[PDB]
Formats: C-alpha cells, structure tokens, sequence
C-alpha cells in the first residue's frame, strides 16, 4: 500500500505572542 | 500556562498522493502531533517519547513517508490498535502523564482543545458534546493532562443521534505494553 | 494569523480587548462608550454595561474568537498586554489570587485581557488588579457568564 | 474619539 503521509501539523508548544506587523 | 494549539497544513491532495506512492517526503517537520493521511482517510499521529504513534485502524501496517523514503513501523499492535514509527526528525515529543489527572483535554485536528472528564482508564465524557463530524479525523490525537503530558490517544467516539458525548482512548500505558511485546 | 486579544488604546490609556463569541469585549473603564475604529469608519459598541464594567463591539478584522470555559477549573491563567501568562488561582465567582504576586506595573495595561483555563478557554475578562502596597496579589474579573448573559 | 487597535496577540503563538 501507499505510505502514510504527513499533510500538516498541530503545535502545542506555542505560547501567547504579539503578532508581528508585516 | 494553558494548553493552546495551532494547526498548519503542509501539503495538498496531489502532493500527498505523489508522496504516498514515492514514500519520500522532503518537507520539514515541526510539532507534537502530525496531521496524517492515506489514500483513504486522514487522521492524527502523536509523538510521545521519540515515537510517532497513531491508530492501527487508520495506519494499518503502512510505512510512513520520510525524507529517506518509506519507514517501517517500529511497533504494530492490532490488539492495542496502535502503530508507531520513529518520530520524524523535527517533531517534538510529548511525555506520558505522571500525575493521574481526572480532567483531560483532547486536541482535535482543528487544533481545538476540548475538556473531557475521565470516567475510566480508557474513557472520558465530553464536558461539552460536539457533533460526531467535529471529531472525525482526530483519531490518534493526544489526550493531555493539565500539565500537557500525554494520557492517551483518541480512538473512538461514543456517538448518539450524530452527537458525541464521550470518547474512548488508548491510555498511554498500552504504548509501553506494545513496546514491551 | 488571527489574534483573540487586541491591544487597544484611547487618547487617555491603553488596555486590552478579547474576542469571545464573535464580540470584541473590553472594560468600560477603558473604552467608556467609545466607538471602535475600522477601515470603514467607527463602529458602535454592540453592548455597553457600566455595572459589569463591560462593553462589546462586533469582532474586528484580523481577530479570532475564544471559546468560553466549560470545565469549571479554578486554575486560571491571565494573559498580559505583553503576552505574559500569569497563573491565578480562582478564589471566587469574580476573584482570583496570583500564584506569584507581581508589581502592579506588570499588570498595568492588561484590563480587558482574558483569564484562560487549563484548556486556553475564556474563564473571564481581567477587570482590575487587587494590590497591597503596589504589588498585585489578586485580580478582579468579569466571568464569561456575564458576557454570555449580556449577549 | 475611537478605540484603536494598536496590536494583536495570538494565544497559540501561531507564527504562520
Ligand atoms: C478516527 O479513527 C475515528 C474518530 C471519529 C469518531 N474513530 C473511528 O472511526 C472509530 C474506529 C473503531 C475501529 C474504533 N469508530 C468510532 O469512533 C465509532 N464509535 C465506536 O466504535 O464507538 C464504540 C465506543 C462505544 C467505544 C464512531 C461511531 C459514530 C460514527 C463515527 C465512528 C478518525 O478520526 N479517523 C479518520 C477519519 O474519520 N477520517 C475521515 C476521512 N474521510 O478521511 C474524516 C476526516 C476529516 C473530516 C471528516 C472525515
Ligand atoms: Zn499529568
Ligand atoms: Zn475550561
């Protein structure tokens, strides 16, 4: 069969952050 | 600090299909949980202590596409309904829950953390019921204790009239038993 | 990326606003009855509640709503205007004790911010710091219920 | 005078 593919991720280690302006 | 999560899609349908066949994935990895797919379904996989675990009912006995080509499962336990591959280089691992917490938090493929009240070593009730559709695609996802440690992996939903009120999980202990066997 | 907490300011001060249930909530003692700016002109508050020290405008752009708490936890976390997280033990309906008192300056400019539960869901809105001799040891907050009610 | 948004905070820390 075909391989299992990572199509995205979920990050739990992120901390509240001020969104940088761009 | 509180449990917060965010999701990022790393590849589309066509890229997924080519990668599935070639078995060679060159994308960079990040995160504790990986959104995973096969030609038939999409679910989650959780890295715990250097191993990327997920549900056997999802991964079957498949290899995982990595930068070096396909990677054979390290652990496979049809009975435990678990499969594990070496955690991808780049991923961050969760650690098993030390304190036996009664209040758990399920992280969905949408990066929402929903609280569940433990009602057994393998079950917990959603404090706030959600449609069964909301939970689709989250099998293999982690159930975290307040400290963010892995208590289990989402396996099945106790659905009724299309609404899930409880969830069945593979407690983090079955992992050790699976590695031991 | 969309944010749940807006760092806002009037001519007088600077504080925070938190989007919960599609509404951008903040403290009446910061906004008053002020209208919120938008690229299409000022938008009036959808809710004004002087007694609860609560006001609300429709959620702005570049924002995402927070989910109210449903696990009744007492282990709260306050997020400051500097993105700092402060553990707070819920001492009551609308009161909580910092697990580690901080100088009042540390909390200054955070009214309107959220008090998150272990799941990052909204427990309440930081209303005012309760301090002794310039050191904040506790905080006052607007329980999400009030918001759910005001709506 | 209006209340103006001078910045934003993403709780999960999503860089995206
Ligand atoms: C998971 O594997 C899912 C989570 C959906 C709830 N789990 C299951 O499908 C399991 C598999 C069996 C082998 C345990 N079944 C169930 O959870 C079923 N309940 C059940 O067996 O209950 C028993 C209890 C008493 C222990 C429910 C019953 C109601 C209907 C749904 C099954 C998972 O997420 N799989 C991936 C997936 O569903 N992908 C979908 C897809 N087509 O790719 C999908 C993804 C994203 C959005 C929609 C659909
Ligand atoms: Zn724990
Ligand atoms: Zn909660």
């Amino acid at each position: 069969k075909g391989s299992v593919v990572i199509v995205g991720r979920i990050v739990l280690s992120g901390k509240p952050a001020i969104i940088p302006k761009k | 600090a509180p449990i917060t999560a965010y999701a990022q899609q790393t590849r589309g349908l066509l890229g997924c299909i080519i990668t599935s066949l070639t078995g060679r994935d060159k994308n960079q990895v990040e995160g504790e949980v990986q959104i995973v797919s096969t030609a038939t379904q999409t679910f989650l996989a959780t890295c715990i202590n250097g191993v990327c675990w997920t549900v056997y009912h999802g991964a079957g006995t498949r290899t995982i596409a990595s930068p070096k080509g396909p990677v054979i499962q390290m652990y496979t336990n049809v009975d435990q309904d678990l499969v594990g591959w070496p955690a991808p280089q780049g991923s961050r691992s969760l650690t098993p829950c030390t304190c036996g917490s009664s209040d758990l938090y399920l992280v969905t493929r949408h990066a929402d953390v929903i609280p569940v009240r433990r009602r057994g070593d393998s079950r917990g009730s959603l404090l706030s019921p959600r449609p069964i559709s909301y939970l689709k695609g989250s099998s293999g996802g982690p159930l975290l204790c307040p400290a963010g440690h892995a208590v289990g992996l989402f396996r099945a939903a106790v659905c009724t009239r299309g609404v899930a009120k409880a969830v069945d999980f593979i407690p983090v202990e079955n992992l050790e038993t699976t590695m031991r066997s």
